[PDB]
């Protein structure tokens, strides 16, 4: 086809990958630990079109060196793990790593997924689960039924109140996670994440010394999102879709007076 | 000029198009693989903290590389990066260019000076469409002289 | 166009959301309440132009129960009770299997039996008062006893006992102040009321709501204005394609 | 949606606490044998934008960072256990400790 | 178009500003809370034409603390003491290090360790109260000495010393009340609180929080209308850009 | 003919955000204008090459 009307094409498609991803960082500013996403825009190959060769030094100034651009393209949607504000919460088992550090939880097909949200509870059998599919948190951590309240330390020691006995008893530890590249994990729905090559091994550690975060009990991570920062976006990228669409419009009357005229 | 910089599993560092970024050695710049807090100086330079070690352990480990040179002496190649027209001349690091870190450079196009250009460039290539209807239209005229 | 839908994700996870606060609002001043919060959960991504991640929008997945013990209030009826601690009073439902209730406003039916103040539904275990009875006595261990004029010490009726949960977030509510043991509630854990982790039997008192009126206004406050956010997003795509139609 | 809703949610919270406290001392006094109690108030985590004391260019660094903090929240309720009056009485079966020590029922 | 990025930092700027604002109300009853305000500074300028200079926005590239001395609160509790002065206790982290704090409120643990009122960090230098003894004296140099029964004068149990920097406002606040040093925060001088230009420790007083409130109340309207101001050129922006693709 | 140091003092900006706002309503509507004109150009030589 005309290679101008692909160019134009080429940023309408671009644009609309920029609103999705607009779209979902303001559907998710309510959700624990959600880390927002942004669109990076690139600009594709360039093309010699009056050489023979690929000899674009040679007299790029000239009419023998005209390049023309492809158009562009959304190069990656990269994330942005800013560190949330704070939720103060009167729950006993909803819990914020404060700094570097993941949860680990156990996915059903056997391997682990790491999280920010916090917002845990306990199944029928007094394991601490997450409070959405209920998947089991790494370590294991079991609530005996006599406790009658849950203190979880900075360093991820759970304690347990038992009447009777005076002391707290230790029922385990929690343990996070850190990756030297946090924003090579990929998304899986869920609020979880998994470890790429591209993020690195998981590094763990107790929560709070080597440099990891610390758990803080009854808090909560809200999401970094920034409303404005979204609704700014989508005055740019609504305009930049516009104008596109007007020289790809421009294009078809100039081809629509050839065939007419001629 | 992306200065979407990010860090990969092995510690390079990239920026958002995957070009590996180059130091005061002339070589890509990689940082130690366990960070706990990177800061980009004003003029280029690139302080770490290791993971786990006090706020006082602050050091620089790289300086990024920026060049200044004559504008008019650069072509734009096949990839969007910028190249000297003659080749083989070294890139000088630039001592005085400064880095605004905290923020991203957008685009410089005038997005009204493109679409005024666009209307005069459509008016040209019409009227000169017309000048190819009257020329064959003047052909057909002047086929008359052999009939007979 | 991917953005309409993704934003109506979001306008109807706020849609629930809200739908909880103004449940915590309207229950304000139920007896033996527990506050709930909406858990927010994004969708799939999905890996487009293979790198690229684009998120599918956000949900509602649960709701949680906070099972966090409320104040007391102290009344002159004597058949209202309350729990001090973990654990559930049980009642005796019409289809003959047990609901478990933390409101403790209690009466007698005409027989006598303690019963609900609502439906009227039995306690469990059955406690009957007898007509001779003057004043009811109900001690932090669930022994009820009675005075009886010419009887020095009272005799007892019965004694009460109350079932505690593991998990008391996973119990089924089904209105009237009433949950129902699932499977991810636990296994009911009858005894005596105040050994073994069970709470004790305070009779003449009540368990307020827990809770948080201000904390619900202001939570009002953040879901509105990202409702009204993903609005924008939706009425914006509208006039991009609007526009892309009209303009080819 | 903004951070100065989240930081002053916390604010509103440490004031019910705090209040919540208050009202308990009031109540109870007139209960014998009763110490007061006051609510510790104490800030939360503090976002490091920039660290205060990095390099800035060369042979500078940064007096003061970029930190924003998170808001505040009581985190103890600590009983004063001063020893309280007298009060003089004709039963003899009403008790004081005079010092510290405690009644074991 | 540049004019609406150069708008959009103001935006982000107040946003920033606005921030530290809530926090100082929010930690208006904080005891020994040092109050913030945020540094503004235009972003680089451009030549365009080329003597046309052009600036590209502002930020908040700072956050200062105010550490101005706060008020003194009488307490009648004997283990909650005020650094009349320039210093800050020193308490000892699960990591082993020592972090800096200004809030005094102090009290024991089990074995008789003066201990911070919230976490229950130690107190560097390690004071232990005798469980004999009946009263505990702070003095104003950091003598700390107890009240033993059978015995005349009082037995000195331990030695309180406060750390002074050149700039507190260097140091690296971690919550909890507490501070870590850093390069610019200075070298800690430690030394006998009284002397050589430290603070004197006070016995049953508490430093209140130096925040002005109703400063806090000002800067939220000046922040807020330069908020709406910015908004206004973004609309304005907008609408502009709409009318040339709508026209031309 | 130096000016004072004055201790515990702040220079506040000297910008008028009332004239800001009038001259952005000015300058608003000077852009739209001149847009006027480029569409009247464009429409008028747009009539020349299709109706001539």
């Amino acid at each position: 086809m005309h290679p101008a009307l692909w160019v134009s094409k080429t940023g309408l498609d671009a644009q609309q990958t920029n609103i999705a991803t607009i779209s979902n960082n303001l559907a998710n500013a309510s959700t624990v630990g959600y880390k927002k996403s942004r669109a990076v825009f690139e600009d594709l190959f360039y093309q010699n079109i009056n050489q023979p060769g690929g000899q674009s030094s040679q007299n790029t100034e000239l009419p023998s060196g005209l390049m023309l651009g492809a158009g562009s393209k959304v190069v990656a949607t990269q994330k942005v793990h800013t560190h949330g504000n704070a939720q103060t919460t009167t729950n006993a088992l909803d819990m914020m790593v404060e700094g570097d550090g993941f949860f680990q939880v156990t996915l059903p097909d056997g391997n682990i997924g790491y999280t920010r949200n916090g917002q845990f509870t306990l199944n029928g059998e007094g394991t601490l689960v997450t409070s959405g599919s209920g998947y089991p948190v790494e370590p294991e951590i079991v609530i005996p039924e006599d406790a009658i309240s849950i203190t979880v330390g900075t360093d991820g020691e759970v304690s347990v109140r038992v009447r009777g006995q005076q002391d707290n008893q230790v029922v385990g530890q929690l343990t996070i996670t850190d990756f030297v590249n946090p924003g090579g994990l990929e998304p899986i729905g869920q609020n979880l994440y998994l470890p790429t090559g591209a993020s690195g091994d998981p590094q763990e550690g107790v929560p709070g010394l080597d440099g990891l975060g610390e758990i803080r009990q009854s808090m909560l991570e809200a999401s970094n999102v920034n409303v404005t920062e979204e609704l700014v976006n989508m005055i740019e990228a609504q305009r930049v879709y516009e104008m596109n669409s007007k020289v790809i419009s421009s294009v078809d009357k100039m081809m629509s007076f050839v065939n007419q005229q001629l | 000029r992306n200065g979407n910089l990010k860090v990969d599993q092995n510690g390079m560092l990239t920026n958002a198009s995957g070009h590996l970024v180059l130091g005061e050695n002339d070589a890509p710049i990689t940082l130690p693989i366990p960070l706990s807090k990177i800061e980009i100086g004003r003029d280029g330079t690139i302080s770490v903290l290791p993971q786990g070690a006090p706020a006082e352990e602050f050091q620089a480990v790289d300086r990024i590389k920026l060049v200044k040179p004559n504008d008019q002496s650069l072509f734009k190649d096949t990839n969007g990066l910028f190249r000297h027209k003659t080749p083989n001349q070294p890139y000088e690091a630039d001592a005085t260019v400064s880095l605004q870190t905290g923020a991203i450079e957008g685009s410089n196009v005038n997005a009204v000076g493109e679409m005024t250009a666009l209307i005069d460039l459509q008016r040209q290539f019409e009227m000169q469409v017309k000048m190819m209807s009257t020329a064959e239209e003047m052909d057909k005229s002047s086929d008359s002289l052999l009939r007979m």
